[PDB]
């Protein structure tokens, strides 16, 4: 059978109640609740079509996972987010797996240069905390 | 020449 | 679409510091000191969130050694103290390993020597130790339990009628296999008699049991295949012959049953149906002991040589020379070989440099340790320390931790 999901801006996704049942927070609000539609308050049209694509794929980090996290780093964290709200243990692991890849292996100037960050340490304070490495 | 642990042929 | 985020900083901020700490988590220690210093924010959550202890955590729970550095320096008492305690721990745990690495490779041990005083044929065939205790096979046909750290012995079990050449306990029972050609099976806490089995022919030499089964090997050149449903119920399974010498060592796991014999052949065996698969030949004289596990097979042989293979496709990825006597005894981890002789001599063997086809031959033996007057019979050892067992009638402690 399937279920219809309710996304934050009021479009519908159809899908199968094998692959909905994948979101906990989803299965909870089928069977304890027995709600339907499922309202998504927090989960916009785009994020939530994306995650039901990665999870219809997914009824380590494989290479088609790779190729699915190709996007820019707003979309990544809204991704987090979602598979946060919606308790998807695999899709949250993959993504942080993710930008933990992004952070290991590189500097501090590189990992600032990479996500955008400014060095708000006093000279003495990054003194202190570089003595303690 | 052998222990009795092991054995040859 | 934003087109970058601080996902370190936005998670917290938006109460889900959880998933910044999860993040940061699978960083290693060079990563996560970057992050340390990637801007006040990062710092906080890696100091809030016990990001060294939870590394710290993981490597116990992932790495062997890590474990017995935390059992046995005192420090994994505090696992499962503020964040600035196991940050300034980690690289004190860092150069105690690099310490205890240079300590294997150049020899620098301390030995602790227990004379069995064996009243009339000295000897001690086998071996096994724990953290508690030390269990072993003498040539007077006794099974001696002494105590890991008082040396003392603690037990004496006697009913073989020949030299116990092959033991194996586990939390639950002791199995032995003697010259009497009979295998014993006792009580691992009280060392009560609890079951013989007579099948073999001849002298048994091996033996190997896991999750229920049993396999052993006789100088009758057969291997037997028992399944073990209790310590008192256990049943033959099966019968291997085609070896055409005696079979001395035998060894499995879930998906072969590994056999070497005096007839220079090593046979791989199916586990569940207990059918031959293949041989695997290359060993110029008979073949004294061998260990398998996953896909490599370490065998030591009477022409002094040590002979590394895949389990598979049965080709040999590594002849090791060194020993100048036969190689009786042979074990191996996840890092090094320790192999011993005729001659009373030990070697270390830098395994990762052996499967290593780039490596040369004369770099690949680390060490030779030598304070056996007589035949090293059986070894085993860990991350730490080395015991084994001689003709000389004597069982060496060697700790290389210091």
């Amino acid at each position: 059978p399937s279920i219809k999901l309710q996304s934050s801006d009021g479009e519908i996704f159809e899908v199968d109640v094998e692959i909905a049942k994948q979101s906990v927070t989803i299965k909870t609000m089928l069977e304890d609740l027995g709600m339907d539609p499922v309202p998504l308050p927090n989960v916009n049209a785009a994020i939530l079509k994306k995650v039901i694509q990665w999870c219809t794929h997914h009824k380590d980090i494989p290479v088609w996972d790779q190729e699915f996290l190709k996007v820019d780093q707003g979309t990544l964290f809204e991704l987090i987010l979602a598979a946060n709200y919606l308790d998807i243990k695999g899709l949250l692991d993959v993504t942080c797996k993710t930008v933990a890849n992004m952070i290991k292996g590189k500097t501090p100037e590189e990992i600032r240069k990479t996500f955008n960050i400014k060095n708000d340490f006093t000279e003495e304070e990054e003194a202190q905390v570089r003595k303690e490495n | 020449y052998l222990d009795s642990g092991i054995h040859s042929g | 679409s934003m087109l970058q985020r601080d996902f370190i900083t936005a998670l917290p901020a938006r109460g889900l510091d959880h998933i910044a700490e999860n993040i940061l988590s699978y960083l290693d220690a060079k990563s996560l000191c970057a992050a340390e210093l990637v801007c006040k924010e990062w710092y906080r959550v890696t100091s809030d969130g016990m990001l060294w202890k939870k590394l710290i955590e993981r490597m116990v729970r992932t790495d062997s050694l890590w474990r017995g550095l935390a059992e046995r320096r005192g420090w994994g008492q505090y696992l499962f103290p503020p964040n600035s305690f196991y940050r300034a721990l980690y690289p004190k745990i860092i150069q105690d390993i690099e310490t205890i690495e240079s300590n294997w490779r150049c020899g620098r041990h301390s030995l602790q020597r227990i004379h069995c005083r064996s009243e009339t044929s000295k000897g001690v065939y086998c071996l096994q130790y724990d953290d508690q205790k030390i269990v072993s096979g003498l040539r007077d046909n006794t099974i001696k339990i002494w105590d890991k750290n008082t040396l003392e012995c603690k037990r004496i079990l006697t009913g073989h009628t020949g030299s116990v050449l092959c033991l194996q306990y586990d939390e639950r029972v002791i199995i032995t296999g003697s010259s009497d050609s009979t295998v014993r099976v006792w009580d691992v806490n009280t060392g009560e008699m609890l079951n013989t089995l007579i099948h073999h022919c001849e002298a048994v030499l091996h033996l190997r049991f896991n999750n229920g089964m049993m396999v052993t090997c006789s100088k009758d050149r057969s291997i037997a295949v028992w399944d073990m449903a209790s310590p008192t119920d256990i049943t033959l399974r099966r019968v291997l012959v085609g070896h055409r010498a005696a079979v001395n060592v035998v060894d499995f796991d879930d998906k072969y049953i590994v056999s070497a014999s005096g007839d220079r052949t090593i046979k791989v065996w199916n586990t569940s149906t207990c059918e031959f698969v293949r041989t695997l030949n290359g060993h110029k004289r008979g073949i004294a002991c061998l260990q398998y596990r996953d896909r490599l097979v370490v065998s030591g042989s009477s022409d002094n040589t040590i002979r590394l293979w895949d389990i598979e496709c049965g080709a040999c990825l590594r002849v090791l020379e060194g020993h100048e006597e036969l190689v009786r005894c042979i074990r191996f981890d996840n890092k090094r070989i320790v192999s011993g002789a005729y001659d009373g001599k030990i070697k270390v063997w830098d395994l990762v440099a052996a499967l290593d086809p780039r490596a040369p031959a004369g770099t690949l033996c680390l060490r030779t340790l030598v304070e056996h007057s007589g035949r090293v019979f059986r070894l085993q050892f860990d991350e730490f320390q080395i015991v084994s067992s001689s003709h000389d009638d004597t069982i060496l402690i060697w700790d290389f931790l210091n």
